[PDB]
RNA sequence: GCCCGGAUAGCUCAGUCGGUAGAGCAGGGGAUUGAAAAUCCCCGUGUCCUUGGUUCGAUUCCGAGUCCGGGCACCA
RNA sequence: UCGAUGUCGGCUCGUCGCAUCCUGGGGCUGAAGAAGGUCCCAAGGGUUGGGCUGUUCGCCCAUUAAAGCGGCACGCGAGCU
RNA sequence: CGAAUGCCGGCAUGAGUAACGAUAAAGAGGGUGAGAAUCCCUCUCGCCGUAAGCCCAAGGGUUCCUACGCAAUGGUCGUCAGCGUAGGGUUAGGCGGGACCUAAGGUGAAGCCGAAAGGCGUAGCCGAAGGGCAGCCGGUUAAUAUUCCGGCCCUUCCCGCAGGUGCGAUGGGGGGACGCUCUAGGCUAGGGGGACCGGAGCCAUGGACGAGCCCGGCCAGAAGCGCAGGGUGGGAGGUAGGCAAAUCCGCCUCCCAACAAGCUCUGCGUGGUGGGGAAGCCCGUACGGGUGACAACCCCCCGAAGCCAGGGAGCCAAGAAAAGCCUCUAAGCACAACCUGCGGGAACCCGUACCGCAAACCGACACAGGUGGGCGGGUGCAAGAGCACUCAGGCGCGCGGGAGAACCCUCGCCAAGGAACUCUGCAAGUUGGCCCCGUAACUUCGGGAGAAGGGGUGCUCCCUGGGGUGAUGAGCCCCGGGGAGCCGCAGUGAACAGGCUCUGGCGACUGUUUACCAAAAACACAGCUCUCUGCGAACUCGUAAGAGGAGGUAUAGGGAGCGACGCUUGCCCGGUGCCGGAAGGUCAAGGGGAGGGGUGCAAGCCCCGAACCGAAGCCCCGGUGAACGGCGGCCGUAACUAUAACGGUCCUAAGGUAGCGAAAUUCCUUGUCGGGUAAGUUCCGACCUGCACGAAAAGCGUAACGACCGGAGCGCUGUCUCGGCGAGGGACCCGGUGAAAUUGAACUGGCCGUGAAGAUGCGGCCUACCCGUGGCAGGACGAAAAGACCCCGUGGAGCUUUACUGCAGC
RNA sequence: CGAGCUAGCCCUGGCCAGGGUGAAGCUGGGGUGAGACCCAGUGGAGGCCCGAACCGGUGGGGGAUGCAAACCCCUCGGAUG
RNA sequence: GUGGUUCGUGGAGCCAUGGGGGAAUCUGGGCGGACCACCGCCUAAGGCUAAGUACUCCGGGUGACCGAUAGCGCACCAGUA
RNA sequence: CGGGGGGAACCUGGGGAACUGAAACAUCUCAGUACCCAGAGGAGAGGAAAGAGAAAUCGACUCCCUGAGUAGCGGCGAGCG
RNA sequence: GUGGGAGAGGGUGGUGGAAUUCCCGGAGUAGCGGUGAAAUGCGCAGAUACCGGGAGGAACGCCGAUGGCGAAGGCAGCCACCUGGUCCACCCGUGACGCUGAGGCGCGAAAGCGUGGGGAGCAAACCGGAUUAGAUACCCGGGUAGUCCACGCCCUAAACG
């Protein structure tokens, strides 16, 4: 049956992306968390 | 008036459709429309602020002419009746002489073909729009501005009108539609007239379907819900509002007054609903 | 089965600070009427449910008993 | 027994008790006969089909030798409903 | 450290046990290889075929093609692979997207708001599966192709030449530009047939050398032309409107054409040319190549839902925008510029492999699930995308061999009976398509209706009616009518394809709902009533700005109840709510200061403070019932009895009206009576003693409707008496792979007792050689889940209110 | 941090085989003083009917360490709203 | 009206200030816990100002600190799979 | 000419909880903590008396010890200080 | 046919004054109302009585008659429009074209009914005060349908002379 995962790249990007975390206190504080960790990635992949 | 339906279906028994008798052109005036956006009732915020909205056919806004007297004294021919899905009434297509064209609420009786005018000028006679204080006392009209150079405000809604009882000061007293005894400013425009299409009142719906063509969502009771939701939520199989009924904000519904008291305007209003 | 009320004139009912208890209707005797009603004038009257106790004195306060009215008997 | 002993009834499948419903054997009879009454022995076997109700029970129809009463976690849900 | 359902890890038990993932299905021969049911090839068999074939979009991201490989991945195997290693492969001015447009929304100069963060917001900007925009056919690669090649077409930019013209924009105007249902005409896609055209070959097995059988008889194409169709008036005069200007557009008037007449645009046909091109045989191709061939390339018919296209009609619920484009003028320039035609040049960036109803996407899996668009052939069955078979094409589902027990699943049939089964005909069965006949109560006159119940249905020959296309004809195609016969158990001969009636409850209805135990009598619904709201509306969201309401205006909008329709909806305003009431009472801050007090030598500074004035609220007066709500008791009485029209009296704000009633409500209760049955706690009809109906939490009815819930009957049945037999898929055996919960350890019997009260484990007896396999479930107080019931905890949380206290709001 | 599931709304697109029923209207006829109205033919309306796709999820059976953390088979509801 | 302080309205000053009213320039003003007197202290409504202080991403020294289930989550291509 | 963004912890400023404790709980506590925000810097804040507060005293600010769990605050409870 | 007449005959659209009620302003005070008599009710929150302004609906005094008109039901301020029936006169036209009339069709007071409007007065129902043995009556205070308009129904009557 239909599941919860139905990719769509725009979705994904306009969504989790770098542009997006920068344009909201809390997510530039997303940015800044997950840079302080060392996450390889910061943002998911999309494309 | 309200063409009817043999049964040949349920719903089909008492449903009612307009009598569209008076509608000369069935295709509006290109430069009199403009694209309106349907809110669903939510605000600005993504929020529902008007319960039970959306859905419902699409509609092209007409533009219609509420301020009549910015062509003080330019005639007009009546060149259409048209039928706008934005209101009750009909619209009359006018063809000033000055090659203008605008839309006008279409008053009961008002034919095609007919000459039309604004100004402290022009004929009593159904159409023509004039400031309050030079319209003799006693006459029915709609359209009316509340204040001065504000727009037509009161009785434009199909049937509805408004009657001239008298003269005070730089102010007469209209009854209006709803029965209230209102002061308005003497340099505010009325057309005379009655609205028309008066029979709409009578169309009886007769399905669900077609309150959901008009944009209008089903509407569920309090005493359908649950608490959390609604003063009247709960209860075991039924049950009273036990309590004094209410909307689901909390306030009270039959009888609980909410104009504001102190409002300015106090001063003018002689009268109720 | 468990808690609540009530029991006062023939009927329906009020009332009591513990000391001489009343209303309406009924009922009795007179009047009025040809005669019945309606009306008018007189009129009583009950051991205030039983049973113990308190007290000088109990319809009145106390605790039980009857019988009647009420409410309850829920979770499995 | 609450770090779980699934709870009415039906179905399936039994098994036991006897305070015996029937069949077998008895005594007394207010037992003529036939048919009963009552009590005694006896548990080998038997102990119907339907209407109503979830019902157990019970009432009713039509039969019968008879249409017994109980126990088995009100027998039996790692057997079904 | 021995325990914490402890933590981490390792290894056991169950066990060679369940399982190996759709019951569409396999068999042999040959090849390869160390090894082959599983890889390749051939032949046979089977399954899909509105798909299980083919093409897009998402999403995935090398899975593509080739070589060399088989440790692991693959539910077995593997020589194979969507796997390992390596090399190769994706080619565009015209396909898609971007150097175009706008939509919701987003963002956001101006501007507004907010402690900060931020929130809003006009213009503008961003934003597409919409709008605009120029490529078709074939060939080629192991792998890409509207991309490379071949052929024939075309767009924009730049520059130049010629001809034309007041040129000129971000401004004005036109256009773009729109719904739903139905639909005309002509075409095209697509398909069928042909005795005509072309073609290897075929005559078996009794017959056929035949007007035999088998195979094919097209595709694209500028201008021109032809057929069909869309768009569209021409001229003048006035002109104050389209935020300047306009010669444009709009508006008035006069004059011409009414018509595609013309002009214009688009479909289709034809068209210089270019391409393709079967069966079959051969070559070995893993996959194609050769030939067939100089292939033929034509007539008829069916015919879209596609095209002409902005076509037509009707209807109400009244159906985007902006650019491209055309027109007008403004600065400005008129040597510019623009328009047309021709020529040269110039034409960028990203995508392009492969999978794509799935072994490559979403579901931890090579998962019986989910996934939008297009194409989807033939024959037959009334039609069709339905059903059966089948083409192209694709597949036989990544464990197999055997056996032919119980038992299970899915399935077939059954003597007599026919619901006796059971909570219930649950399940199964009957019925079943089309044509004709025929069809009741009741009804809102539509219905009920497919009511019900019947008849027909195949093939053969003869005759015969109308239509489409052709020509008015043959031919093809469609719809039939009548007659005579033939065969079988049976002719919608297989597949797809209602069982029907009566009578109650509830809800009018179609709809909607607890994703995943409830689809309903619940919600919704048209409709009826109350109420609020005069517009900067009430109401909602927001601290605000703002916004919804609504670019609406009382025939409107919010709130509430009721819930089509019919006939109706009584009485009580004491209490609560709401509504009204300029008086009176009370009332906070504030005002006011009679009086008092502190200190100082004093002037003074400071503190307290009565009267009186002083809002809303509340008290008080009154209204209000489709506002919250409520709507009695006792005794007596009639010339048989019984009952009580009648009387008396207590109480209340008033004591339940019509209607209905043992009810979705009735405790007693299986009430009593009647109906139905042989028998009826249910069901229907009555009665009224209504524990505890009753009028918009509506009362009583109602045709029609219902996968709701009762009760009855007919029909038919393996539901049952009461079971039997058969099929296939498991179960069983053999070969391969190989789990799980659970588990203190175990050398783990019965009875009667005992024991913490239900013992394999203690006592006494009794029984009992060791160990397995297939089976059944009585026990291990079997497993699973630290009982969800119940209580406890001064545990939690949702909900309510005239509980307390606060806050928003008013 | 989430509306890539799910619920509503907003913008922009797409889809719904085939058959049946036959409303208004229109036309003709009849009727009348004129009408209402009647009949036929035409017409093609509808939260109309039957039934695929599509959307559902009625009843039963299977599954229950599943093929599946909601599936499968039979059956059944809607199917121009 | 409220915050700060030990001060929770208390006899409640001081410091700050959202609202109302609203001065003076040494003989001016604030303060010493309501107020008044007396006696003292201090000069509001502008600004700046090292050091002594806090911390440890970073380098270094040293442990009656661990020693691969420890020690940082990471001794190893870990904020990775 | 400058600003913008980053920085482990430390700093200041604007805002600011609840569990908890009070063996219930509301004032009180937790706590001006957590956390969000703005800003600083190698530190930051603070600072040169309209101060203390009883001495006729002391002299900017910061930091440690002490004063001292004192003075006080406090449903005069818990506790705060 | 011609020329004349009378009339509340009918349909429509307008329009006037008296009065009742409500509201506003003024003035003014203690009662008003009501009846057999009373009470309910209204009134110092300023009633009644009076004056001024306003709103709204219904019915038309005098004329008015025992009168007129209509087939009946019925029809009454005024104005206009549209329209029926009718009478007289003159003796002009048609030439029996007539009477009645089962069925049919149309009209049809009041009450009632549907869907809208409208609602001052009146007033079934209902409430309250009296009266009474009771009083679901007569009288008094309230009061809703209705009465009024449009459209459509109902089709009754002591629809009677
Ligand atoms: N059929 C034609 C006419 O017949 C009569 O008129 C007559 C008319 O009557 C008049 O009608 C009027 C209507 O009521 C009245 O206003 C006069 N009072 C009255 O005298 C006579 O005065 C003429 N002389 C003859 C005329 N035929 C009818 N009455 C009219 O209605 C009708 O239009
Ligand atoms: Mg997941
Ligand atoms: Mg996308
Ligand atoms: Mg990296
Ligand atoms: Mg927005
Ligand atoms: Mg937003
Ligand atoms: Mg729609
Ligand atoms: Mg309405
Ligand atoms: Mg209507
Ligand atoms: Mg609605
Ligand atoms: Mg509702
Ligand atoms: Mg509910
Ligand atoms: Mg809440
Ligand atoms: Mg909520
Ligand atoms: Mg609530
Ligand atoms: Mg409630
Ligand atoms: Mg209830
Ligand atoms: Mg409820
Ligand atoms: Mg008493
Ligand atoms: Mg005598
Ligand atoms: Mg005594
Ligand atoms: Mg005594
Ligand atoms: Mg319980
Ligand atoms: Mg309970
Ligand atoms: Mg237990
Ligand atoms: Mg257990
Ligand atoms: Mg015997
Ligand atoms: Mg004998
Ligand atoms: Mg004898
Ligand atoms: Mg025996
Ligand atoms: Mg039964
Ligand atoms: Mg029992
Ligand atoms: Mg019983
Ligand atoms: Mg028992
Ligand atoms: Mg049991
Ligand atoms: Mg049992
Ligand atoms: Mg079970
Ligand atoms: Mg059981
Ligand atoms: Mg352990
Ligand atoms: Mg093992
Ligand atoms: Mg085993
Ligand atoms: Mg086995
Ligand atoms: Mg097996
Ligand atoms: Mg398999
Ligand atoms: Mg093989
Ligand atoms: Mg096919
Ligand atoms: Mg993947
Ligand atoms: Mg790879
Ligand atoms: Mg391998
Ligand atoms: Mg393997
Ligand atoms: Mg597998
Ligand atoms: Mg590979
Ligand atoms: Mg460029
Ligand atoms: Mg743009
Ligand atoms: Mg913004
Ligand atoms: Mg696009
Ligand atoms: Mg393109
Ligand atoms: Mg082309
Ligand atoms: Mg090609
Ligand atoms: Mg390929
Ligand atoms: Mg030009
Ligand atoms: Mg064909
Ligand atoms: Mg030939
Ligand atoms: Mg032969
Ligand atoms: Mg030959
Ligand atoms: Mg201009
Ligand atoms: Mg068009
Ligand atoms: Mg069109
Ligand atoms: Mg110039
Ligand atoms: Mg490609
Ligand atoms: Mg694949
Ligand atoms: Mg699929
Ligand atoms: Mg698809
Ligand atoms: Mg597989
Ligand atoms: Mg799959
Ligand atoms: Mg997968
Ligand atoms: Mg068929
Ligand atoms: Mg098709
Ligand atoms: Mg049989
Ligand atoms: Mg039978
Ligand atoms: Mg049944
Ligand atoms: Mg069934
Ligand atoms: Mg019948
Ligand atoms: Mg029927
Ligand atoms: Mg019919
Ligand atoms: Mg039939
Ligand atoms: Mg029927
Ligand atoms: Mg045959
Ligand atoms: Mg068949
Ligand atoms: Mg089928
Ligand atoms: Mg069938
Ligand atoms: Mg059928
Ligand atoms: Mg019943
Ligand atoms: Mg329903
Ligand atoms: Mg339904
Ligand atoms: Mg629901
Ligand atoms: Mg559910
Ligand atoms: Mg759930
Ligand atoms: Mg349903
Ligand atoms: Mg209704
Ligand atoms: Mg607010
Ligand atoms: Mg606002
Ligand atoms: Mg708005
Ligand atoms: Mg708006
Ligand atoms: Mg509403
Ligand atoms: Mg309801
Ligand atoms: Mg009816
Ligand atoms: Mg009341
Ligand atoms: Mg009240
Ligand atoms: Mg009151
Ligand atoms: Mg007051
Ligand atoms: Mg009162
Ligand atoms: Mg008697
Ligand atoms: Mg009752
Ligand atoms: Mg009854
Ligand atoms: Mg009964
Ligand atoms: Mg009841
Ligand atoms: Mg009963
Ligand atoms: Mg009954
Ligand atoms: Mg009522
Ligand atoms: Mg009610
Ligand atoms: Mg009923
Ligand atoms: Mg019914
Ligand atoms: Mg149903
Ligand atoms: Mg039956
Ligand atoms: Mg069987
Ligand atoms: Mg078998
Ligand atoms: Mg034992
Ligand atoms: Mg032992
Ligand atoms: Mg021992
Ligand atoms: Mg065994
Ligand atoms: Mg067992
Ligand atoms: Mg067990
Ligand atoms: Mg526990
Ligand atoms: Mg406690
Ligand atoms: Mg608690
Ligand atoms: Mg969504
Ligand atoms: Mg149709
Ligand atoms: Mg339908
Ligand atoms: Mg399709
Ligand atoms: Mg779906
Ligand atoms: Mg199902
Ligand atoms: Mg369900
Ligand atoms: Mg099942
Ligand atoms: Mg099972
Ligand atoms: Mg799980
Ligand atoms: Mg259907
Ligand atoms: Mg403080
Ligand atoms: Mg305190
Ligand atoms: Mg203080
Ligand atoms: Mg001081
Ligand atoms: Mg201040
Ligand atoms: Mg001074
Ligand atoms: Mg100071
Ligand atoms: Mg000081
Ligand atoms: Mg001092
Ligand atoms: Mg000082
Ligand atoms: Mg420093
Ligand atoms: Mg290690
Ligand atoms: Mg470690
Ligand atoms: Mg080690
Ligand atoms: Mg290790
Ligand atoms: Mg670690
Ligand atoms: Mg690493
Ligand atoms: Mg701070
Ligand atoms: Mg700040
Ligand atoms: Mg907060
Ligand atoms: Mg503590
Ligand atoms: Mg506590
Ligand atoms: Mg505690
Ligand atoms: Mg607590
Ligand atoms: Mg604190
Ligand atoms: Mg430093
Ligand atoms: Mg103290
Ligand atoms: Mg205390
Ligand atoms: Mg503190
Ligand atoms: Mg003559
Ligand atoms: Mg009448
Ligand atoms: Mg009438
Ligand atoms: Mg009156
Ligand atoms: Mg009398
Ligand atoms: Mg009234
Ligand atoms: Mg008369």
């Amino acid at each position: 049956m239909k599941r919860t995962w139905q990719p769509n790249r725009r979705k994904r990007a306009k969504t989790h992306g770098f542009r997006a975390r920068m344009r909201t206190p809390g997510g530039r504080k997303v940015l800044k968390r997950r840079r302080q960790k060392g996450r390889w990635r910061l943002t998911p992949a999309v494309r | 008036a309200v063409k009817k339906f043999k049964p040949y279906t349920p719903s089909r028994r008492f449903m009612t459709v307009a009598d569209f008798s008076e509608i000369t052109k069935t295709e509006p005036e290109k430069s009199l429309v403009k694209p309106l956006k349907k809110t669903g009732g939510r605000n600005n915020q993504g929020r529902i602020t008007v319960r039970f909205r959306g859905g419902g056919h699409k509609r092209l806004y007409r533009i219609i002419d509420f301020k009549r007297w910015d062509k003080v004294g330019i005639p007009a021919k009546v060149a259409a009746i048209e039928y706008d899905p934005n209101r009750s009434a009909r619209i009359a297509l006018l063809h000033y002489v000055d090659g203008e064209k605008r839309y006008i609420i279409a008053p009961d009786g008002l034919q095609v073909g007919q000459q039309v005018v604004a100004g402290p000028d022009a004929p009593i006679q159904v159409g023509n729009a004039l400031p309050l204080r030079f319209i003799p006392v006693g006459t029915v009209v709609h359209a009316v501005e509340l204040e001065p150079k504000k727009g037509a405000k009161l009785a434009r809604a199909a049937g509805t009108s408004a009657q001239i009882q008298g003269r005070e000061g730089d102010y007469v007293i209209l009854r209006l539609p709803s029965g209230e005894l209102r002061k308005v400013h003497g340099e505010c425009y009325a057309t005379v007239g009655a609205v028309g299409n008066a029979d709409h009142k009578n169309i009886v719906l007769g399905k669900a379907g077609r309150s959901r063509w008009l944009g209008r969502r089903p509407h569920v009771r309090g005493a359908a819900m649950n608490p959390v939701d609604h003063p009247h939520g709960g209860g075991e199989g039924r049950a009273p509002r036990g309590r004094p009924p209410a909307s689901p904000w909390g306030w009270q519904t039959k009888g609980l007054k909410t104009r504001k008291r102190r409002k300015p305007s106090s001063r003018f209003i002689i009268a109720r609903r």
